[PDB]
RNA sequence: UCUCUGUUCACGGGAUUGAUUGGCAUUAGCGGCGAUGAAGGACGUGCAGGAGGACGAUAUGCGUUGUUGUUGUGACGGUGUCUGAAUUGUGUGCGGUGUGCACGGGGACCCCUUGGACUUAAGCAUAUCAGUAAAGGGAGGAGAAGAAACCAAAUGGGAUUGCCUGAGUAGCGGCGAGUGAAAUGGCAUGAGCCUGUGUGGUAACUGCGUGGCGGGUUGUGUUUGUGGCAGCAGCGGCGAGUGCGAUUGAAUUCGGAUGCGGAGAGGGCGAUGUGCCUGUAGGCGCGGCGGCUUUUUUUGUGAGUAGUGUUGCUUGGUAGUGCAGCGCGAAUGCGGUGGUGGAUGCACCGAAGGCUAAAUAUGGCUGAUGACCGAUAGCGGAUAAGUAGAGUGAUUGAAGUGUGAAAAGGAGGAUGAUGAGAAAUGAAAGUGAAUGGAGUGAAUGGGGGAUGUUCCCGCCCGUCUUGAAACACGGAC
RNA sequence: CUGCGUGAGCGGGGGUGGAGGGGCGAUAUGUGCAGAUCUUGGUAGCAGUAACAAGGAAAUGAUUUGCGCUGGACGAGG
C-alpha cells in the first residue's frame, strides 16, 4: 500500500546472529598496552620493518603510490647487501615481486 | 472392568535398583537401565533439556577434582619428603 | 514379606533410623527454640519405593 | 578467603564481608582504641580485645562505667563487662552486651603470650616510621 | 594427648606397638559408654591420638625408601614414587625436544647470525 | 426480634510504604578431569543428633607453617569403605616375556559425517525455511586456515585470518516468492621454513644398557642453559588525625571550639558521619611460575594421480562453482590457468608430500562495573530447591523473608512485670457488638429542595450488527 | 473531616504510624484497566442445608445376659 520503494530486508532466517562490542574505549587501550609490551621485549629493535613504495594497479588508481610488502633480491643486491642479511637488519624481503620499471627501481 | 477393578492386579514389579545410577529403572527381563543405559560403557543421551542439569559435573561431591584444582594454583609441588627424589 | 534381598534390607534399615524428631537437649537451647524436624514420614500416606 | 581488603566499593559486597567473614577476621573487626596515657608507651592506636582487659564505656546508658571484660563473642560482636547488668523478672541479674567500638582500653592483660604480641607490633611501627622519614626527607629534596 | 613430636623419636616398630596400646584403651572406653559412665571428652581424644600415630608411621616408612633410591632418575622410580602432576602434563614433550633442529638446517644459518641494532628517529 | 441504611469500637485477610548476605546484564582475565582408577552412585562417621552442610575405618576430621586463647581460624600437604570406563578385560607398539599406550567424563565455541519437517509462495509439486535443528565420530585454550599450477589487464599488485567500503550490486530464480558473491581502495596484525637422489681413504647414525645388545645399506644422519635478558600473578605486614553544651529510649541532628589530608572510596556502630572501629592513599618484605636467548658446506624429483565419458549431490557461478561413485586413464625443452562452447597468439604461474605465532569465536569460573528487578518482580530456586510431592518408565516439579537497640518476656483466662513502644505497617471484599433513623415498597441514580421519603425525569453494562432492555453472547464479589 | 480546579487531579486539619520524603527544567520508559468461559490469592449468598454417624441392655462393668459371621496358615505387595 502506497507509493514507496520496494523493500528488500533479509530477516527470513531464524539461524541469523547479531554481534556488538559494547565498550570499544576500553578495548582500544587494552590493545595499546599489548603493543607497548612487545616493544620493550624486543627492546633495541623497533618492532616494525622497513617496507617499499609501490604503485596501485588499475587505470582508476594509476596515479597513486603506497607502501608495499617487501623489497626484491635485486634491489637489495644493488644497495650493497644480501637478502639473507637484509632480513637480520629489519628489512622486509618479497621474492614474488618482479622488476619491470627503472625509475621505481631507483626510488627503492 | 478396565478401570477400578483392573488396578487390583498390579502386584508384579519389573525393575530393581540400578548399580550404576541408583534409580528404580533397571529392567530385569530386558537387562538394561532406562535412565543411564547400563551396561553400555557410555552413559545414555539425556531425554530432555532439564535432564542435563539434574545429573552432571557439580551436582555431586567432587572428591578428587577439588583437590587437583588447589594443587594447580601452586605448580603441583607434592609431598615435601619425596621432593628430594624429583 | 519375610523374604527379602540383602540390599533391600539395608536400605529399609537406613530409612528407619532417619524418621525421628530433633533431640530434646537441642530444642531446649536458647537459639534453637521453635524448631521441629519436619522431614517425617508415616507408613500409610507416603511410600518408600523399595 | 579473607575479604577486608576488597577493591570493590559495592554496598552488597561490603555488608557481605562484615556479616559472614571467618572467625580470624571477626577478631580484627572487633578492635578497640587505646587511651592517651597508654598510647605514649606503645606508639600505635587501636589494638584488638580479649578477656581480662580493663575498658571504659562511652555513650548510652552505661556511659562512663569501667570494668573488666568477662566474656567475648566474636561471631556476634558482643562484649560482656562486669558491672553492667539488669534484673530479670525473677530477682536474678544478667549481663548486657556492648558493641566493641564503643570501648577504650586501659590496662590490658599480659599473661598468655600477649606481652610479645604488643612488642612485635611496636617494632614494626617504628621500622615503618623510618622508611617514611628517609623517603620524606629525601623527597624533601625532591 | 600425646604429641606428634613425641612419636617422632621412636622407630617404625616402636610406633606400631604404641598404636596397639591405644586400641586397648579404646576398647575399655567403648564398654563404659554402654554403662552411661564415660566422660564428655574421653573417646574423642583417644581416637585422635591414633590418627597421629598412623601419619607419623607413614612418614618413617617413606624415609627408608628415599635412601634406597638416591640416584635413579624419575622415569626409573617405582610408579608410586613418581610425581602426580596431571595426565596432560605427563603426556607432553619436554622443552629440549621442542626447540631441536636438524643438522642440515642449522648449517644453512651459520653465515647469517643475529645482529643487535637500534633505530633512532 | 427480622430487613435495609448512618455512627463508634472489635474481628477477618495480607494490599500498600520502607528495607534486602538474592537475581539479571555488560566488560577484563582464565578455561586448570581420567588405568598414578575420574565424573556420578550406595552405605557409613559426633559421649549426648533427625534434616542440611561437612567428612571416609587416620570418618562431625589428621600433619606442617602463620595468626590466636578462642564455639578458634587462614594458606598448603596427607588419608579416602563398597562401587562406577571398572578391566585378573579387549585391541595394539617395542621387545622376545618384559614393559608401554587406547577406552570413560564433558562438548558453549571448533573440525569431519549424516540430515528433517513446521513455515513462505495468500492453493501447491521445482523453489523457500536450510545444508539450518535433531543424531553420530574427533580435538584445544582456542580450533581450522596458510607462504600462489593466485589475482589481473596498470607505469601493475603479492601467504593466511578479522572489520568498513564495493552492495542488496554482478548475477541465480514456476526471471515468481525470493536469493546473492568477489577483486580493487581504507584499516588491524604481520614470519617464514622442513623433506623423498648427503661419505666410499671404510654409517660419519641412533632406541635400550654399562669398552656391549637391538635396528639399519630395500639407506640411518637428534650437542648444549643451576647464565642471561624482558614480563605475569600471589602472599604478609606498617598505615595520619577530638573534646565540651542542648534535644532523645539512643544521636551521625542542632550550637561553640580544635586537628589530619598522596588518605573527604565504600561498609559497621542504639538514627541523617572528614578525626568512634574497619579499611582507604602511599611506601616496604617475601615466594612462585613463564616467554626470548647457543646455528659445521650440501644437490635434483611428488601417478591408478591430473584429466575425461556417464550418473547423483552442491554453488551467485550462469554450457562444472565445487565434490563423489563406476568406467577409461597422461606428459618431460614439458604441464596448468585467463566469469560463454571451440581454435589460435600474447600474459601469468608449477598441482597431485609435511609443519607454522599474531590480529578472530565462545556455556562456565574468578575480578570490576550498572539511568537493571525489589518477594504474583528478579533465575524454577533471597529459607534443610532440582528439595517436598507426581509417574511402570522416559520424564515432571511447587509454596513459603521481618519481635526488639538489647531477651530485658510472654504464649487457658484473670491479676501483672519489662520496654521509647506489647511490638514492622495493616487497605478492600465480608462479619460481630452497642447505639441513632427508616420499612412491608426490589434496590440504586439525576434535577429541584431538605436533619430519610412525598413533585418531575430515569430499563444493564461491555460487544458483533441494517437494528439490543432483549427469549443474542461474557460478567457472584 | 475539609478547601481549590469545567475535568484528569492537587492541598490543609485530628487520630494511627516510627523512617525518610519532595518542587522546577531537560532526558530514559516494562508509563495509567471494569470486562479477555483473563492469571494468582482471599472472601460471600446458597446453608447449619444435602450427605454421613448415633451398634441390644444391666447406677457400677476383669461380672451377668442379647445378637452377627468370615475362622487359621505359605507367597506377591507393605
Ligand atoms: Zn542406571
Amino acid at each position: 500500500k502506497g507509493n514507496h520503494a520496494l523493500p528488500n530486508n533479509h530477516f527470513r532466517k531464524t539461524s541469523l546472529k547479531i554481534r556488538i562490542h559494547h565498550d570499544p574505549e576500553t578495548k582500544a587501550r587494552v590493545m595499546a598496552e599489548k603493543k607497548l609490551r612487545k616493544a620493550k621485549a624486543l627492546f633495541p629493535m623497533p618492532l616494525k620493518k622497513l617496507r617499499p613504495i609501490v604503485r596501485c594497479p588499475t587505470i582508476k588508481y594509476n596515479r597513486n603510490e603506497r607502501l608495499g610488502r617487501g623489497f626484491t633480491a635485486a634491489e637489495c643486491e644493488k644497495a650493497g647487501l644480501d637478502y639473507r642479511h637484509a632480513r637480520r637488519l629489519g628489512i622486509a624481503v618479497d621474492l614474488r615481486r618482479r622488476d619491470t620499471n627503472q625509475e621505481a627501481f631507483d626510488k627503492n | 472392568s478396565k478401570g477400578t477393578a483392573s488396578f487390583g492386579k498390579k502386584n508384579k514389579r519389573n525393575t530393581e535398583m540400578c548399580r550404576r545410577c541408583g534409580r528404580q529403572s533397571y529392567h530385569k527381563q530386558k537387562n538394561s537401565c532406562s535412565s543411564c543405559g547400563y551396561p553400555n560403557p557410555k552413559m545414555r543421551n539425556p531425554g530432555s533439556i532439564k535432564a542435563r542439569r539434574r545429573r552432571t559435573i557439580g551436582t555431586g561431591r567432587m572428591r578428587y577434582m577439588k583437590r587437583e584444582l588447589r594443587a594447580a594454583k601452586n605448580g603441583h609441588k607434592g609431598d615435601p619428603i619425596l621432593r628430594t627424589l624429583w | 514379606g519375610s523374604r527379602k534381598t540383602a540390599l533391600v534390607k539395608t536400605r529399609l534399615m537406613r530409612a528407619l533410623k532417619r524418621n525421628r524428631e530433633i533431640p530434646a537437649w537441642k530444642r531446649m537451647m536458647k537459639e534453637h527454640k521453635g524448631e521441629y524436624n519436619r522431614a517425617r514420614r508415616h507408613w500409610r500416606s507416603k511410600k518408600l519405593k523399595i | 578467603k579473607n575479604l577486608r581488603k576488597q577493591k570493590t566499593s559495592s554496598r552488597r559486597k561490603q555488608r557481605k564481608a562484615h556479616f559472614a567473614c571467618n572467625d580470624g577476621e571477626k577478631r580484627i573487626r572487633s578492635s578497640a582504641r587505646l587511651s592517651r596515657e597508654l598510647r605514649k608507651e606503645y606508639g600505635f592506636r587501636t589494638f584488638p580485645l580479649r578477656t581480662g582487659d580493663t575498658v571504659v564505656v562511652k555513650g548510652g546508658k552505661f556511659d562512663g562505667k569501667e570494668g573488666v571484660i568477662s566474656k567475648i563473642n566474636y561471631r556476634d560482636y558482643k562484649v560482656y563487662i562486669e558491672g553492667c547488668f539488669v534484673t530479670k523478672n525473677d530477682g536474678t541479674n544478667a549481663l548486657v552486651p556492648i558493641y566493641p567500638s564503643k570501648l577504650t582500653i586501659t590496662k590490658f592483660f599480659l599473661e598468655n603470650g600477649r606481652k610479645e604480641q604488643l612488642e612485635r607490633k611496636k617494632r614494626a611501627r617504628e621500622h615503618g616510621m623510618e622508611i617514611l622519614r628517609k623517603r620524606q626527607e629525601e623527597v624533601v629534596s625532591n | 594427648k600425646i604429641e606428634a613430636s613425641a612419636l617422632r623419636q621412636l622407630g617404625i616398630k616402636q610406633i606400631e606397638e604404641r598404636a596397639a596400646e591405644i586400641k586397648a584403651d579404646l576398647a575399655a572406653l567403648r564398654q563404659k559408654k554402654n554403662s552411661g559412665d564415660v566422660g564428655a571428652n574421653d573417646i574423642k581424644t583417644a581416637k585422635k591420638n591414633l590418627a597421629r600415630a598412623l601419619t607419623v608411621r607413614r612418614e618413617k616408612i617413606l624415609e627408608e625408601l628415599v635412601e634406597a633410591y638416591r640416584g635413579t632418575p624419575v622415569s626409573k622410580l617405582p610408579k608410586e614414587l613418581r610425581p602426580k602432576l596431571n595426565r596432560s602434563k605427563r603426556r607432553a614433550l619436554t622443552k629440549t625436544q621442542l626447540r631441536r633442529k636438524t643438522r642440515r638446517q642449522r648449517a644453512r644459518m651459520s653465515k647469517f647470525p643475529r645482529v643487535i641494532f637500534a633505530y633512532n628517529e
